[PDB]
């Protein structure tokens, strides 16, 4: 759950960020406009690049949700196995 | 004096009756007073836009 | 075995006074070993674990609003632990507990931590129409910003640069302070 | 030695009643400092580190929207010490610890600070089109603002800066 | 204060709600814009 608050937080910094201050899209459009794909999820100036910017905090946050909610359940499984 | 369930006769006693007060500064000074000042903010909240 | 103490050894030694002449006793040294195992996970880290969190409201951005309200749970829980470790440990005041000197040193680290939260937040809310202040903040900042390897870049986003660019700054000595506060005792 | 308590001495007197004739006895007085390091780190340290944040919280802009938060904990947190510092000092009315009385003090300060804080904070997201009440404001406040020393100066800011 | 806290639950829900969804205005305006006189509160 720490680690759980750590990368939100980063999400957080990651999302609310603004255009003209932070830009430097270039090696990120690429990559993390073309996981989407790979994760099942349909796809949709200032305005459009924080619409960019917050899709992809919005794709990040779901490929971390999927690994974490994976590890707390072959956690449970793990743990409680010997009694049964 | 009484008389009780066992036996005939009577039997004195001596009942001792202390009336005692409580000083209250201890208990008004840590226990009321949050308490009461905290009862004030129940009415404060609706002023709240 | 006794379980959660164990035993070094057990010497024993008569004493004799010379000058009273007649005083003999024995004394007995038990020098008694502490199983840490149990208390490590159930104190230690999750003190480790809730003290990371200091240097962690500063990368938080401003404008969410949230700062405050993580920063002042991390000192209640701080406080908490710290009277819980109080609690249980003996009240000597021969000699301090160097878990309980860490907490308190890591605590007033936070209050600076809240109060420059604070100065920076208020910092960052102020429009154009206030508080203008522009040329000793322009000629200041534009020189500031490379010496902090800090990536380049109306005055209403220019207040908010003006924040990003302080707390980061609070972020990179705030870390810098408490990597020495951790090898104190290392 | 004894760890916390120390002595400072030892008088010994023999008490004698001259009205009974009889009544003798000898009492023993023992004067005792208390080590204060311990309650020291465990009160005064947390008492006077968060006692700064009740003045603190009028800095703080209202537009963000976070003086309740701040001003609730510190009350809540302030009143714990309280009750904390009350339960280990014996319940005597006789008189009142000096932390104690400092403690409630600043308790009257934060729940004045709390009631004037919504006030600033009501009289803030006011709309400009609800409230005008523009004259007799206008000039006191214009008046008062260059004898406070702040900074001087479409109706909705000139509300949040009366605020 | 458990009814102060349902009664300011339902003045959240009555102020947030936006015109599309719940109008409702007819029984509203003629009470509830004639009763400021009788507060004692200045209209806009
Ligand atoms: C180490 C094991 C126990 C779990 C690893 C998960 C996180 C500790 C790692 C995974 C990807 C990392 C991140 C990778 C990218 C960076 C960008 C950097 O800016 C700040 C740290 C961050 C978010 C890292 C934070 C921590 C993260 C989330
Ligand atoms: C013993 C208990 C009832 C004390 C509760 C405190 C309130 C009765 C007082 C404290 C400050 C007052 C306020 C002070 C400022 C004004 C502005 C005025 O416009 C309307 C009343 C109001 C909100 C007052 C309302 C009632 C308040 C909250
Ligand atoms: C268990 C706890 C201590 C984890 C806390 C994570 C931070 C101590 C580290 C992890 C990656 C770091 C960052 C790595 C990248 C940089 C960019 C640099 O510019 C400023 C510091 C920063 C954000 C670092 C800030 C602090 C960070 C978040
Ligand atoms: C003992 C504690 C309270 C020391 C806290 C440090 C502040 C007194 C200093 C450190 C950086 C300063 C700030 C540095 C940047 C400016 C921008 C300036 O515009 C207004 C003051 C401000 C916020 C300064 C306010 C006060 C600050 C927070
Ligand atoms: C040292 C302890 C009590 C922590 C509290 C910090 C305050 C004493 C300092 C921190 C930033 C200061 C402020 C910095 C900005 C100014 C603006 C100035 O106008 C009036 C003083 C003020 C509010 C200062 C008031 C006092 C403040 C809050
Ligand atoms: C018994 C305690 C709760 C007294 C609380 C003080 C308030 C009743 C007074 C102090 C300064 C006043 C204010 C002074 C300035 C004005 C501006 C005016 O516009 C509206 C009322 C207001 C906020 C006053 C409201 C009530 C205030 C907060
Ligand atoms: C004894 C007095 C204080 C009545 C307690 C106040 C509420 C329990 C009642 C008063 C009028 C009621 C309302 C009457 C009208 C409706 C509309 C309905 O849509 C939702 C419930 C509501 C708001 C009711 C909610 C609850 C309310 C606020």
């Amino acid at each position: 759950v720490t680690l759980s608050i750590v990368i939100t937080v980063f999400v957080l910094n990651v999302h609310h960020r603004s255009p003209r201050t932070h830009t430097m899209p270039t090696w990120v459009r690429r990559v993390f406009l073309d996981i989407v794909p790979r994760l099942l999820l349909m796809k949709r100036f200032e305005r459009s690049v924080k619409e960019d910017w917050k899709y992809v905090a919005m794709v990040i946050d779901r490929i971390f949700l999927w690994m974490f909610i994976i590890v707390c359940l072959l956690g449970t499984v793990g743990l409680f196995l010997p009694p049964w | 004096t009484r008389k009780y369930e066992c036996c005939a006769e009577i039997y004195p006693d001596i009942t001792y009756a202390f009336v005692i007060r409580r000083l209250p500064l201890f208990y008004t000074i840590n226990l009321i007073i949050p308490c009461l000042l905290i009862s004030c903010l129940t009415v404060l909240v609706f002023y709240l836009p | 075995p006794s379980g959660e103490w164990d035993i070094v050894a057990l010497p024993g030694r008569r004493n004799e006074n010379p000058d009273d002449s007649t005083y003999v006793d024995i004394t007995y040294d038990f020098i008694i070993r502490r199983k840490p195992l149990f208390y490590t996970i159930n104190l230690i880290i999750p003190c480790v674990l809730i003290t990371s969190l200091a240097i962690l409201v500063f990368y938080l951005p401003s404008d969410c609003g949230e700062k405050m309200t993580l920063c002042i749970s991390v000192l209640l829980a701080l406080t908490v632990f710290l009277l819980l470790i109080s609690k249980i440990v003996p009240p000597t005041s021969l000699d301090v507990p160097l878990v309980g000197k860490y907490l308190m040193f890591t605590m007033v680290l936070v209050t600076f931590s809240i109060v420059t939260s604070v100065c920076v937040l208020n910092v960052h809310h102020r429009s154009p129409t206030t508080h203008t202040m522009a040329p000793w903040v322009k000629v200041v900042f534009l020189e500031k910003l490379p010496a902090l390897l800090f990536m380049q870049q109306s005055v209403s986003e220019d207040w908010k640069y003006v924040a990003m660019v302080i707390d980061r700054l609070f972020l990179w000595i705030f870390v810098f302070v408490c990597v020495f506060g951790t090898i104190g005792m290392f």
